[PDB]
RNA sequence: CGGCCGGAAAGGGGGCCGCCCUCUCGCCCGUCACGCACCGCACGUUCGUGGGGAACCUGGCGCUAAACCAUUCGUAGACGAC
RNA sequence: CCAAGCGUUGGAUUGUUCACCCACUAAUAGGGAACGUGAGCUGGGUUUAGACCGUCGUGAGACAGGUUAGUUUUACCCUACU
RNA sequence: GUCCCUACCUACUAUCCAGCGAAACCACAGCCAAGGGAACGGGCUUGGCGGAAUCAGCGGGGAAAGAAGACCCUGUUGAGC
RNA sequence: GGGUGGAGCCGCCGCAGGUGCAGAUCUUGGUGGUAGUAGCAAAUAUUCAAACGAGAACUUUGAAGGCCGAAGUGGAGAAGGG
RNA sequence: GCCACUUUUGGUAAGCAGAACUGGCGCUGCGGGAUGAACCGAACGCCGGGUUAAGGCGCCCGAUGCCGACGCUCAUCAGACC
């Protein structure tokens, strides 16, 4: 399956992909932008104390109504939030990519997330029941994630 | 390449009308001693005009309202930016080349400052009309630093006279040396007098 | 149309950005205007709000109904341990204002004052002023840092000393000592600076700053009351019971055609913790602190010459939410701005004061020291057990 | 090349005293000939060691920190903030 | 005359704007802001459909005549202000 | 406590987070004064001036949103009586 | 021209038309901002340990604390559901 | 249908209503009158050079930065172009 951004060398890059994952796109996009430049061990250590509410995800684009937090000051931002469905799905995806690196025979402790990308998935449908006999749509917004890890010292 | 204008005895808008044009023609202008800018018309009409300008505050947020600058240098700055097209970026790059100063600060005290005869009170008012000092107007409309700047300017004047006495001394040594040297510069002077420089 | 019934507007617009104060320490916006005739003296001091109690004193104002009668009057205790002076700073008058010139610190400054330069004293390695204090112990630096006093004696008009509280002596959890520029108002600038460079790294008590029955100004931040409504903050009229969307509001914000809402209209936001200056607070008594004299300490800093007890200024069970005042204190008339255990600034008065109430001599004759943690019935522990008798536990 | 002063409003690359050196050079007239004379042709001539940004170089003398989160406080507090 | 800095109220009657009166007062001046101000409130009045009375109309019904009961919807957007 | 004259306490909210998450509305959009103008501008003119991204409220303004005005008039459009 | 694409297409002369969109509070389909927002607030209330499990505020068992309180949050019907 | 010079009717009057002559606007840009359906100049294919109209030439803003001419004018509400 063709990814959006080709790696500069497939001999050193290991890749992973998760299609149609039922988490919110706006949370998952920004918790991917949090880790778009990290080492893989620092990335997993980040994603665990995102769940444990000790380091936050700076909500930078999809940020309306998101309340402030004290932990966002270390991202040079005011707003932040600690999502955990998004954290654990692209934590399982790092376990997938880290399995693929040892399948390809790569040095695990030097992997850096080169490219990470969250797209919108085909939006599943539920209904809700509103006043005066009306019914409004109540969709869910799942996401497609792809990710490329790359060895660098 | 930097034009240092004096400010004493110059009319306010008559000076600003040419400071604006030299600034738009790319010439970095620093006017100095904006205390002694004088405005025509008498003091009470000019103070009534500035108090009427103070009345013009925005009703719902006077912090967003017109900033009435009380310093004389910034009164002159605002009356130049009235004459400049300060919304456009050439007018904004124009105002960055005007540099106003209350009194004469030490970057420009030991520099020879220029006078515009075409904007000056003794030239452009007939002498029975009565003018109005911008320094006194700004002071008793609420500029807090008249006496401080007056003592600092008195300190500068009593030091510029120490400079000028030495300049007089050097010119007298020069014109007493020239008579000692007139036997051996008799032919260097004569070719200057035939070409109109020393007679 | 106009208002049918004219009425004065709620609130004052002079205090208008009713926000949280950026400072916790009250800051002196104007020290008293200097004159070269008087001898040199500090013009401000810091203290800590302990609490409130009574006073009984005989009033001498010829003309009132209370001449040679005895009122009671509420007072405020401000614990004021002596402040350590740790620097001076000079100021030169400029046409753009009053610029700072040359700050000169002392040699040895205490590590309760060193706390102030650190947002986290634990994680730090306490390295402040270490390369600076070595200038005082070599001739390469001594001729450097007295040449600048010689320039401060030429180019400075205003010399402000730089003191700090001494929070080792206070009952508080905090150890980070507040520090303050205090303007020295006195003779010429040479006298003014050759007075204070001897006060450098030593004490200044209260009794050589202030005196008794002097009016002073209290600077400080109010007791913060949170994000409160418009009837709680601006005291606007409560709308009647029948209102649909709530009744603790301002009904009409503004008119139609001024198409904004004005800055004068009462709105709902922060109430309290505002910086305030409150003038003409009178010293009734400058207390003397606890000191040990010949084995046993002397404690009676609330004994008057009409009472003759051995009770301290402390009530039974201490000042509620403060602790016990073991230091020399200042007893202000009436209430002052701030909650308990809050830093307050005492400023000498900007005004000249020849009034019949400002020139009044104060000679107290009782100080209430009963328990503030409830309706206190007894002045002291000895009189309490003398009235009660032996208990079950005794 | 070493010392004495001149500076605060937004601080003076200025004057002076010595030294070990060095020169009859510079400036104004003349004498003598040389220096790509690049063959009629454009942005040449400077302030220019320009301002900023990285990596290379060799040496000398010096430096080994705080901030923020997390914990706590409750003089503060919607949440942050303090 | 200079002058809008600061005030200009509490009530009985009426849906009242106006009006009238009691009492204090220093004074109880006049007004403008879409005849300020209903996503601010109230709904007494007018101005729906139910009703009764007078007058007019043969009649359905009509009345700048009276009386009685009669749903007052939404802000999370942007600006403004706090 | 209807008010003078407001104050305090409790529960569920609102607020913050974990998860799940819509709708009305939308020409482009949003800072003001005056001028002229379809005779009341966010846009034009002359000025005032203008600083990322945002949070809790608020009810001035968008002549805010809903509903091809229900009052009035025109219709050679009707119906009930 | 370049790319994708995998089975048909066009120039000229004549002929014929259901022949050209920005609008119709246009018809049908999709998608934004609002927006990670309003909100998920009627009827008092949950807590500890263990088990199964990849996983537990919500399942189950045990204990404890509560409620409906015999006109019930109980036990059984008729209509309806299938 | 509307406006304007002059003639003119009703009305206190109106950016009101009703006429006559002619020109405009509507159907129409452009320079000027800051702003502008109608006023002053002028009506238009796309451009280069020159020159004007009405209006301007302290500065915004092209042009008086003429050694322009003769007077009047002091305003504690100056004055400033159909
Ligand atoms: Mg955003
Ligand atoms: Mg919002
Ligand atoms: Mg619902
Ligand atoms: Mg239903
Ligand atoms: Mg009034
Ligand atoms: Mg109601
Ligand atoms: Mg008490
Ligand atoms: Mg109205
Ligand atoms: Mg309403
Ligand atoms: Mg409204
Ligand atoms: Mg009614
Ligand atoms: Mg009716
Ligand atoms: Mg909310
Ligand atoms: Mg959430
Ligand atoms: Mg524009
Ligand atoms: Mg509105
Ligand atoms: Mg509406
Ligand atoms: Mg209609
Ligand atoms: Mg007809
Ligand atoms: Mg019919
Ligand atoms: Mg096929
Ligand atoms: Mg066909
Ligand atoms: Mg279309
Ligand atoms: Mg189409
Ligand atoms: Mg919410
Ligand atoms: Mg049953
Ligand atoms: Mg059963
Ligand atoms: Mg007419
Ligand atoms: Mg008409
Ligand atoms: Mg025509
Ligand atoms: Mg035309
Ligand atoms: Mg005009
Ligand atoms: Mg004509
Ligand atoms: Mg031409
Ligand atoms: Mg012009």
């Amino acid at each position: 399956v063709r990814y959006s951004l080709d790696p500069e060398n497939p001999t050193k890059s290991c890749k992973s992909r998760g299609s149609n994952l039922r988490v919110h796109f706006k949370n998952t996009r920004e918790t991917a932008q949090a880790i778009k430049g990290m080492h893989i061990r620092k990335a997993t250590k980040y994603l665990k104390d995102v769940t444990l509410k000790k380091q936050c995800v700076p909500f930078r684009r999809y940020n309306g109504g998101v309340g402030r937090c004290a932990q966002a000051k270390q991202w040079g931002w005011t707003q932040g939030r600690w999502p955990k469905k998004s954290a654990e799905f692209l934590l399982h995806m790092l376990k997938n990519a880290e399995s693929n690196a040892e399948l390809k025979g790569l040095d695990v402790d030097s992997l850096v997330i080169e490219h990470i990308q969250v797209n919108k998935a085909p939006k599943m449908r539920r209904r809700t029941y509103r006043a005066h006999g009306r019914i409004n749509p109540y969709m869910s917004s799942p996401c497609h994630i792809e990710m490329i890890l790359t060895e660098k010292e | 390449q930097v034009l240092v204008l004096d400010g004493r005895g110059h009319l306010l808008g008559r000076l600003a009308a040419i400071v604006a044009k030299q600034v738009l023609l790319g010439r970095k202008v620093v006017v100095v001693r904006c205390e002694g800018i004088n405005i025509s018309g008498n003091f009470y009409r000019n103070k009534l005009k500035y108090l009427a300008f103070l009345r013009k505050r925005m009703n719902t947020n006077p912090s967003r309202g017109p900033y009435h600058f009380r310093a004389p240098s910034r009164i002159f700055w605002r009356t130049v930016r009235g004459m400049l097209p300060h919304k456009t970026k050439r007018g904004q790059a124009a105002l960055d080349r005007l540099k106003v100063f209350d009194g004469i600060p030490p970057p420009y005290d030991k520099k020879k400052r220029m006078v515009v005869p075409a904007a000056l009170k003794v030239v452009r008012l007939k002498p029975t009309r009565k003018f109005a000092y911008l320094g006194r107007l700004a002071h008793e409309v609420g500029w807090k630093y008249q006496a401080v700047t007056a003592t600092l300017e008195e300190k500068r004047k009593e030091k510029a006279k120490i400079h000028y006495r030495k300049k007089k001394q050097l010119m007298r040594l020069r014109k007493q040396a020239e008579k000692n040297v007139e036997k051996k510069i008799s032919k260097f002077t004569d070719v200057l007098k035939t070409h109109g420089l020393l007679v | 149309s106009h208002r049918k019934f004219s009425a004065p507007r709620h609130g004052s617009l002079g205090f208008l950005p009713r926000k949280r104060s950026s400072r916790h320490r009250g800051k002196v916006k104007s020290f008293p205007k200097d004159d070269p005739s008087k001898p040199v003296h500090l013009t401000a001091f810091l203290g800590y709000k302990a609490g409130m109690t009574h006073i009984v004193r005989e009033v001498d104002r010829p003309g009132s109904k209370v001449n040679k009668k005895e009122v009671v009057e509420a007072v405020t205790i401000v614990e004021t341990p002596p402040m350590v002076v740790v620097g001076i700073v000079g100021y030169v008058e400029t046409p753009r204002g009053l610029r700072t010139f040359k700050t000169v610190f002392a040699e040895h400054i205490s590590d309760e004052c060193k706390r102030r330069f650190y947002k986290n004293w634990h994680k730090s390695k306490k390295k402040a002023f270490t390369k600076y204090c070595k200038k005082w112990q070599d001739d390469a630096g001594k001729r450097q840092l007295d040449k600048d006093f010689s320039s401060m004696k030429k180019y400075c008009q205003v010399i402000r000393v730089l003191a700090h509280t001494q929070m080792r002596l206070l009952p508080l959890r905090q150890k980070k000592a507040h520090l303050m520029e205090i303007q020295v108002n006195g003779g010429t600038v040479a006298e003014k600076l050759d007075w204070a460079r001897e006060r450098l790294e030593q004490q200044v008590p209260v009794s050589q700053v202030f005196g008794q029955d002097e009016m002073i100004d209290v600077i400080g931040v109010t007791k913060g009351k949170g994000y409160k409504g418009v009837t709680s903050r601006w005291h606007t009229k409560k709308l009647p019971r029948k209102t649909h969307r709530g009744l603790r509001k301002v009904a009409c914000i503004g008119a139609w055609h001024p198409a904004r809402v004005a800055f004068s209209v009462a709105r709902a936001g922060q109430k309290g913790y505002h910086h305030r200056t409150e003038i003409n607070k009178k010293i009734y008594k400058i207390g003397q602190g606890y000191l040990i004299k010949d084995g046993k300490l002397i404690k009676n800093n609330a004994s008057t010459d009409y009472d003759l007890s051995d009770k301290s200024i402390n009530p039974l069970g201490g000042f509620v939410h403060y602790g016990e005042v073991t230091n020399d204190f200042v007893m202000l008339k009436g209430c002052v701005v701030g909650t308990k255990k809050r830093v307050l600034t005492l400023r000498k008065s900007l005004l000249v004061q020849t009034k019949r109430r400002a020139l009044e001599k104060i000679d107290l004759k009782f100080i209430d020291t009963t328990s503030k943690f409830g309706h206190g019935r007894f002045q002291t522990v000895e009189e309490k057990k003398a009235f009660m008798g032996p208990l079950k536990k005794d």
